[PDB]
């Protein structure tokens, strides 16, 4: 809980450009063969993202301010990233909400949380039979005063560690506006070695969540495993990005999906 | 309007129609009715469940249910005949199917007969003060039915008790379960009972030969508050057939509009409701039911 860990070591934050990332469907309005003009919250082509990575010894969970929305962009093999957490003072002093993913399903709930210094879920004890299966819950002690609570439907995710190049990709828009919070999600596969490949995207809607809470800052959870001070966390690479009041032309094909946007 | 070379005339404003042709007005087709859709009423709250349920908190014991995210239907409430008392206070029953609110509290709790009267704002008595009380401005309702069929039973039911006794009148929506002994003197107690001390939980004597008006009647208080935060609790809906290949004026869940529908070859991401052309105009729209 308030235990940091052993080999944890901070590293100074560099930063590496993007290239179309930001582009998302603005709303449910379905349009095909027309190039339209949206104004919103967007991440600025070529803007300079931060550089981030936990391995088992340097390993990042900044706290990170939220401002009006962010954009996260991070690639995975034995899924180290958990989820989020969002709220003013992150603690039970008021509400906050929590994104995470046990494994099993997709839990979304808004309650007064417990503060921890180092928040996360672990494991021990792989070696033959290889587990994986949650056991230490080390993100709040106690809970209380829930506004609102959502859970996914189940699903077996893998966490079996492994090496080499990076084979999945997940990105990610998370703002809140008019007390509205809004999410999308893409999953795509990649083969990417460091940095980020350069191709373009359309972020999906993930879900609806009508919380209406303020949240100035936010936090990433990651996964600890070992074979809770001294368990570790595999190679993972994540990042972020902060969202300005930009202008993009989205060009709709036939079947309504965006080929290209064009900042202005 | 008689024929229409007479049209020519008032168009022109002159009895004298030259050789040729003339519009003498732009013909449009009125909707031959109204259309209306929505989606299902499925994912409600239990609402009769809360009233069902076996046992019920005593009333200074009473449990306090918190609904929100769902749709309401009160029609079968009122119609199904369940009840010995309905009352609104602020809200007429049958507006509460089109207003929508944020936070729904239903209170549950046994009490007299008698003393369902004093549940009312700005009330007072024994149950009102020290157990209960409805503040002025309570926009609920309340509801209660003779419960003497199950709570009731032979030999007496002492499981629900009150608080007869209390240093002070109770505040509006406030809960004290404190067992402390009540001091009426300044003789003082200290837990013991004695002179000028006594317990201030008592049992509501339950009999099934007990009078109609003492009769224990159980109690469901639903507390309509209306926040800041978003709304979400509302009516239910109406989702009547649909019609196509006519003139009809439609309404689809918060759109609005004249025209004709057409199932077309067009596929809208699932992920996206309604469309719109170069215009800014809808040329076609997704059923809020059917898909």
């Amino acid at each position: 809980q308030c235990v940091n860990l052993t080999t944890r070591t901070q590293l100074p934050p560099a930063y590496t450009n993007s290239f179309t990332r930001g582009v998302y469907y603005p709303d449910k309005v379905f349009r095909s063969s027309v190039l339209h003009s949206t104004q919103d919250l967007f991440l600025p082509f070529f803007s300079n993202v931060t550089w981030f990575h936990a391995i088992h010894k340097r390993f990042d969970n900044p706290v990170l301010p939220f401002n009006d929305g962010v954009y996260f962009a991070s690639t995975e093999k034995s899924n180290i990233i958990r989820g989020w957490i969002f709220g003013t003072t992150l603690d039970s002093k008021t509400q906050s909400l929590l994104i995470v993913n046990n494994a099993t399903n997709v839990v979304i709930k808004v309650c007064e949380f417990q503060f921890c210094n180092d928040p996360f879920l672990d494991v021990y004890y792989h070696k033959n039979n290889k587990s994986w299966m949650k056991s230490e819950f080390r993100v709040y002690s106690s809970a209380n005063n829930c506004t609102f609570e959502y859970v996914s439907q189940p699903f077996l995710m893998d966490l079996e560690g492994k090496q080499g190049n990076f084979k999945n990709l997940r990105e990610f828009v998370f703002k809140n506006i008019d007390g509205y919070f809004k999410i999308y999600s893409k999953h795509t596969p990649i083969n990417l070695v460091r940095d980020l490949p350069q191709g373009f995207s359309a972020l999906e809607p993930l879900v609806d969540l009508p919380i209406g809470i303020n949240i100035t800052r936010f936090q990433t959870l990651l996964a600890l495993h070992r074979s809770s001070s001294g368990w570790t966390a595999g190679a993972a690479a994540y990042y972020v990005g902060y969202l300005q009041p930009r202008t993009f032309l989205l060009k709709y094909n036939e079947n309504g999906t965006i080929t290209d946007a064009v900042d202005c | 309007a008689l024929d229409p070379l007479s049209e020519t005339k008032c168009t022109l404003k002159s009895f004298t129609v030259e050789k040729g042709i003339y519009q003498t007005s732009n013909f449009r087709v009125q909707p031959t009715e109204s259309i209306v859709r929505f989606p299902n009423i499925t994912n409600l709250c239990p609402f009769g469940e809360v009233f069902n349920a076996t046992r019920f908190a005593s009333v200074y014991a009473w449990n306090r249910k918190r609904i929100s995210n769902c749709v309401a239907d009160y029609s079968v409430l009122y119609n199904s005949a369940s009840f010995s008392t309905f009352k609104c206070y602020g809200v007429s029953p049958t507006k509460l199917n089109d207003l929508c609110f944020t936070n729904v509290y239903a209170d549950s709790f046994v009490i007299r007969g008698d003393e369902v009267r004093q549940i009312a704002p700005g009330q007072t008595g024994k149950i009102a003060d020290y157990n209960y009380k409805l503040p002025d401005d309570f926009t609920g309702c309340v509801i209660a039915w003779n419960s003497n069929n199950l709570d009731s039973k032979v030999g007496g039911n002492y499981n629900y008790r009150y608080r007869l006794f209390r240093k002070s009148n109770l505040k509006p929506f406030e809960r004290d379960i404190s067992t402390e002994i009540y001091q009426a003197g300044s003789t003082p107690c200290n837990g013991v009972q004695g002179f000028n001390c006594y317990f201030p939980l008592q049992s509501y004597g339950f009999q099934p030969t007990n009078g109609v008006g003492y009769q224990p009647y159980r109690v469901v208080v639903l507390s309509f508050e209306l926040l800041h935060a978003p709304a979400t609790v509302c009516g239910p809906k109406k989702s009547t057939n649909l019609v196509k290949n006519k003139c009809v004026n439609f309404n689809f869940n918060g759109l609005t509009g004249t025209g004709v529908l057409t199932e077309s070859n067009k596929k809208f991401l699932p992920f996206q409701q309604f469309g719109r052309d170069i215009a800014d105009t809808t040329d076609a729209v997704r059923d809020p039911q059917t898909l």
